[PDB]
C-alpha cells in the first residue's frame, strides 16, 4: 500500500536522477569542447571573456 | 593541458 | 518499512536538487557563451563560429527549442 | 535573441 507507492516514488526519482545526469553531462561536454578550443588559442578580449565565463565559480563548485 | 571548469563537491 | 523507503525518497529528492543546481550552472555558462557569440556575429570570426557549432550540437533526446 | 541550445525533448 504505502510501501508499494513509496517504492514507486523511489523508482521515479531514480529516473529523474539519470535524466538530470544525462542533461548535465551533455552541458558539461559542450563546455569542455569549448574550453578545448580556448586552450589552443592562448594569445583577444572575446575568447578571454568566454574563458572567464567557463571559469566563474559559485557556492558548491570548485575549479579542479 | 587539463580541465579547469568548476565541478561540484 | 515506510521509514526506510522514505529515507530513500528524502535522499533522492536532495540529489535531484543538487543535480538541477549543477545542470543550471553549466547551462548558464552556455547561455552566456551564446550571448557573447550572438553579440559578436558582426565580427565574423570562425573561432567563435566553431563555438556556435558546439553550442547547437544535439545528441540523443535533445532538441532545438522551438 | 531566443536561445537555440538543445534542451531535453518531452516524453
Amino acid at each position: 500500500d504505502e510501501a508499494a507507492e513509496l517504492m514507486q516514488q523511489v523508482n521515479v526519482l531514480k529516473l529523474t536522477v539519470e535524466d538530470l545526469e544525462k542533461e548535465r553531462d551533455f552541458y558539461f561536454g559542450k563546455l569542455r569542447n569549448i574550453e578545448l578550443i580556448c586552450q589552443e588559442n592562448e594569445g583577444d578580449p572575446v575568447l578571454q571573456r568566454i574563458v572567464d565565463i567557463l571559469y566563474a565559480t559559485d557556492e558548491g563548485f570548485v575549479i579542479p | 593541458k587539463p580541465s579547469k571548469i568548476p565541478t561540484p563537491q
